[PDB]
């Protein structure tokens, strides 16, 4: 009972929201935030 | 009639340019720390010269002698001209005596403006990747440079569009 229920179904949870979270990662909305991000480190970079 | 030979110094003075525009603290700050090094590390075989006037009106084929005294109370005669003129040859001399120079000039900012003379120097180009980088560069001075940052930017992409070649 214990592995079944409460084992399994944590590998599940982990993983279903595993993929949930990398496909949330490369929608286009998330993707210019990052963008974002990496080019305002790199002007930091080069003033610095 | 163009000559198939003109006359240059034996060795380059070495001129480098400001990414936007000297006279300013962003680019003057740019020269000083690499005039520094070459006086410090190359310390006995390298001089150092300033050219405070003009040095863009280097002509060879304007006139015999434009000016040729100072008495002749001529437009040119009593203009920058014979000033200027004079200190080509000074660029010649430090030349002949095997020893490399550089020009501290501080009204050329193109390679164009210093191309077609006889100086033929080598060019040295100092510049920020971005505009974007050099925008906060001049911020980090002070209230002073934001009275001149306008004239600071124009100055600086212009250069950018010259070919690199």
């Amino acid at each position: 009972l214990i592995i079944i229920g409460s084992f399994f179904m944590l590998n599940l949870v982990l993983g279903v929201l595993s993929g949930e979270f990398a496909k949330e990662r490369e929608r286009v909305e998330n993707r210019r935030a990052f963008l974002k991000l990496r080019r305002q480190q790199q002007i930091e970079r080069e003033l610095n | 009639h163009v000559p198939p030979y003109d006359v240059v110094p034996s060795m380059r003075p070495v001129v480098l340019v400001g990414p936007s525009l000297k006279g300013y603290e962003v680019t003057d700050m740019m020269q000083k720390a690499l005039f520094d090094f070459l006086k410090h590390r190359f310390d006995g075989r390298i001089s150092i010269t300033r050219v405070t006037a003009d040095l863009s009106l280097a002509k060879r084929s304007v006139l015999n002698n434009p000016g040729k005294r100072t008495i002749i109370e001529r437009s040119s005669a009593r203009s920058s001209i014979a000033e200027v003129q004079s200190e080509i040859e000074r660029i010649f001399e430090l030349a002949k005596s095997l020893q490399l120079v550089v020009l501290d000039a501080d009204t050329i900012n193109h390679p164009a403006q210093l191309a077609k003379t006889s100086l033929a120097p080598i060019i040295v180009f100092v510049k920020v990747s971005s505009p974007k980088v050099l925008q906060r560069l001049i911020r980090s001075r002070g209230k002073s440079q934001m009275k001149h940052l306008t004239v600071q930017m124009m100055a600086y992409d212009k250069l950018v569009q010259c070919p690199p070649e």
